[PDB]
């Protein structure tokens, strides 16, 4: 169990011993407990720290991006989609991971895929019930530059099928960096000269999906946008950080604005 | 089959999981996993520090 | 004899000589916390024989066209010895309490009382647009009254038997420990409240765990040429009361 | 088993016991049988009061609220909707609760989502089918300000994606309450001083549900209403009450109008 | 698995249940429990008393 | 080391760095009274840690010319939160105490206070035909002031120290429970007072079982370009504090 400490009952003291006096230039912090600052009761104590686990902390599904193609292409969309994979582009799910210097954890990708009717001089609409793909190109793999092309036939990529009005489709991933554990901050460069890329994202080379509609395109126009939502699952993780203070500014830098440590008061003493 | 006991209070309670895939990447997270040790950010020191005692003697 | 008994609390003791009874609400008995059901961690004092004792409260006027009264605790005992001053000094408190009515008459006097503690007895309001104010929900160690019909107001408390104050019928005050103190029987009801709240303790000034109504079913009715005051008293002692929270008067 | 006293065989009697007497100026209630006031033969009673546990009379589902959104925004609904939780908005499920003063139990949401066309001035409708999440913020979370905006990245929050023409998505929720039970009613204020809210609503701090649909409006206007019904499971209830005589007025205060205790009659005597 | 009667008639009448989720939230609502005591609101009194007795002697 | 030291009781703590072990006035301790030496015949409240814990007096400014300060108790913690509540509603009391003065300096600045708990420390008057008045015997949390030179009045104290303000030798107020505080050694001085009287328990407004002054036996003295502002700051706690004879409120 993950149960919490009970109180323990104490008495009048006057003694040598000084529980509440430290030294806090030691690194060590004090040990504290009500029991050695004042009376107390026993207190028989049944709360649990299960949920403050970082295997349920980080272990729920957080949208990482969502990107939008279309049809027609009527408003620059393409007729496919692509997105380099990063935890980066959204604020919420970063800062989480970002709580910890070094993560080694498997993931649970889920998308939840939608299409919406787009205006158009069209005339009768009794579009069939899409269908999308899903493809994972590794790094180094071909990659599309059209719908059409030979790179769909996903021979040794991995691929999902989906038609809409079902079930979001989902596939685990298993812990797959170079090292030993995904790397949130590096202080290092790309290159041994110290020039290049310089960061995190030195290290981050984790392929690129691309999604498009299986079905060819009908007289009007539908635009898909597929949200992706990764779930970190079975999950390690090293060396603590502060929680961000600043809002982000770029998803491949911490570059950041100087900003305030606390909201004002109006004095020291206040109500 | 594996049966375990499921989180419940405070003053039946058991599931069962069947794994169902050939990878381990595949399976349910680990939520019951409530291990710790606060002690090497909390006291990360190399002498021993008695509450009682002076910090520094 | 059954009718006979006495209540020694403190340095206070009660006695009755027509009674019906002992009323235990919901057959639990005033205890101390346990350590299994604490949570506040601190040393509770507990004042014991200081605080746990009768209080007699203002008595009413028993009258033939009285609708009923009610007390609210712990904010009718708020001002009561060191009971009240262990109010003021603690965030928590934790008590349960032995109510104890009397109403004596002759055999020539007729009427019928229910006596009877509420738990959470939440009240409505004349407006429906506002809440009752404390001024009317409590009148401390005085009572507040009930009205025969409905009254109207801004802040009132709506007042009507038939609706207890609180929307609900009037007659089925009785899944509520109570007894019932009918002139031809008895002259006393005797009411042992437990502590009772989804908390383990709670403040006293800005909670009432019970209120204690006491609401005439049969009119007061005698023939002229007999006594014509006859007073409703109200005496209430605390029992296992236990503070925690310890800090300076006030409740602001 | 909750089956029932069976009936005992007695006899004539004349002796100075007197069952039928008693008084009720004790809180005590009379025990008699029909075998202390008449004759009666011996019935076997199978007659069970399995239907009428607590656990039993409260699980059933029951409809809460319901909240209206639109695509188009076409009669101030807005592109998401909002409800704070709680369980006093409709009146059947209310009074059911409000017999006890006390409950505590878990719950099970059950979500009924449905959507109609719109008129519009619109030409040629091929809508896909629609999405829509259903968001639950726990107290002092990020709020939706819009239907575009971060908060719906869910990444901590609780979330539900569903789409129309499926079976109602359901999750279950655990007791959630600071105390030992939930409280139906409270008899005190928020305020030491007194003043402030007073009445149960005082303890009411159960978090705002928020739904939207994930897919882009189209030409046309779709509006979504979203039925939430909860049934309590796993049930204690504690200190009855009576049940309520008059109709409520609002959803945060008992206050209540004057009513009529029951029916009339013609007379004393009727038949 | 957990192996109970179901509710049945007066004068094959088992089911089973295998919990699949690891809170007892989760879990279906206990129908089955018909224990009572309604002599803490029917009969709350001190001092026993006895039917056949005057309540008051 | 033997200068660092803390002491609890109730919710409150002290700490100290510095300190000249601790007295126990006349080798014993607090302890409530026993079966075989009462003579109040009703149960006896113990409030325990509500009552017993520190209480912080109103400090006094050591100066150069300063001739000394004293508190009567228990007349000094007589609006001091429940011990002194306590006192309004009881006839009798009972209680030991720890004393701890507090004062601390720079290694710069020099002088000696004595600490002194005197039991019956009955004063003289500046006129001999009069008793002084309870306003000049008692400042209650606030101290009543030794001068250096002999003082006239009426009913006013005679204060001079070299008579202690009771007509006896300055110097020989050693073989009551005593420290002292001697800046260039420690910064506070502990005495634990048992209940010392003759009667097993007494009137706590009406009698005062003993009086702690401080009084300065070199002066203070610093260079200029120093601080110049020293306190000394009295916080006292009750130990095992009962009372017996609860009534109404008051003392009259």
């Amino acid at each position: 169990m993950g149960r919490v400490a009970d109180t323990i009952a104490r008495g009048p003291s006057n003694s040598e011993q000084i529980p509440a006096l430290t030294a806090v230039e030691t690194g060590h912090t004090s040990q504290v407990d009500p029991s050695d600052t004042m009376q107390t009761r026993h207190v028989h104590n049944y709360h649990s720290r299960s949920e403050s686990s970082i295997e349920n902390f980080l272990c729920r599904s957080a949208c990482v991006i969502y990107i939008k193609y279309s049809s027609a292409e009527s408003n620059n969309l393409k007729r496919y989609a692509e997105w380099v994979i990063n935890t980066r582009q959204v604020a919420q799910l970063r800062r989480k991971m970002e709580m910890f210097t070094y993560i080694r954890c498997d993931m649970e990708l889920t998308f939840v895929i939608t299409s919406h009717q787009e205006m158009s001089t069209a005339t009768n609409s009794d579009v069939p019930v899409q269908t999308h793909q899903i493809m994972y190109v590794p790094p180094g793999g071909p990659v599309p530059t059209s719908v059409n092309d030979y790179v769909w036939q996903t021979s040794t990529n991995p691929s999902i099928f989906w038609t809409e009005g079902n079930a979001p489709p989902r596939m685990s991933i298993p812990f797959m960096s170079i090292g030993n554990a995904y790397t949130m901050f590096y202080d290092g460069w790309s290159n041994f000269s110290r020039d290049g890329i310089y960061g995190y994202n030195s290290l981050n080379n984790m392929g690129t999906i691309y999604a498009r509609h299986v079905n060819d395109s009908s007289p009007g126009g539908l635009t898909s946008t597929i949200r992706i939502y990764f779930k970190p699952k079975h999950v390690k993780a090293y060396v603590p950080r502060p929680p961000r203070l600043c809002q982000y500014k770029k998803a491949k830098n911490v570059n950041f604005d100087v900003e305030a440590v606390t909201t004002e008061r109006a004095s020291l003493v206040t109500t | 089959a594996q049966v375990s006991t499921q989180k419940t209070g405070a003053h039946i309670i058991h599931y069962t999981n069947i794994n169902y895939y050939k990878d381990a990447a595949s399976n349910s997270a680990n939520r019951q996993d409530f291990t710790q040790d606060p002690s090497k950010f909390t006291e990360p020191v190399k002498d021993v520090m008695i509450k009682s005692l002076p910090a520094l003697n | 004899s059954d009718r006979v008994r006495s209540i020694t609390l403190g340095n206070s003791t009660i006695t009755t000589q027509e009674c019906a009874n002992v009323v235990v609400g919901y057959g639990v008995w005033p205890d101390y916390l346990s350590d299994e059901e604490a949570t506040a961690e601190d040393q509770p004092t507990q004042p014991d024989v200081a605080t746990c004792r009768f209080y007699t409260l203002n008595s009413v006027k028993w009258e033939m066209q009285s609708a009923g009264w009610w007390w609210k605790f712990p904010d009718a005992l708020s001002e009561m010895g060191l009971f009240g001053q262990n109010m003021q000094y603690h965030y928590l408190g934790r008590s349960g309490y032995t109510i104890h009515v009397q109403c004596n008459a002759s055999k020539f006097h007729q009427g019928c009382l229910l006596v009877v503690c509420v738990p959470e007895a939440e009240m409505g309001c004349t407006n429906a647009e506002n809440a009752p104010t404390y001024g009317d929900l409590c009148g401390g160690e005085t009572a507040k009254q009930f009205e025969q019909n409905a009254v109207t107001g801004e802040t009132a408390v709506q007042t009507a038997v038939c609706n207890a104050g609180m929307g609900v019928g009037v007659g089925n005050l009785t899944i509520y420990p109570h007894q019932w103190i009918n002139l031809r029987t008895n002259n006393s009801a005797t009411i042992v409240m437990p502590y009772i709240n989804s908390v383990p303790m709670d403040n006293m000034f800005r909670h009432n765990n019970f209120t204690l109504m006491i609401i005439p079913f049969a009119p007061l009715d005698y023939v002229t040429g007999a006594s014509s005051y006859i007073p409703i008293t109200v005496t209430v002692a605390p029992m296992s009361a236990e503070y925690n929270g310890l800090r300076l008067a006030g409740h602001q």
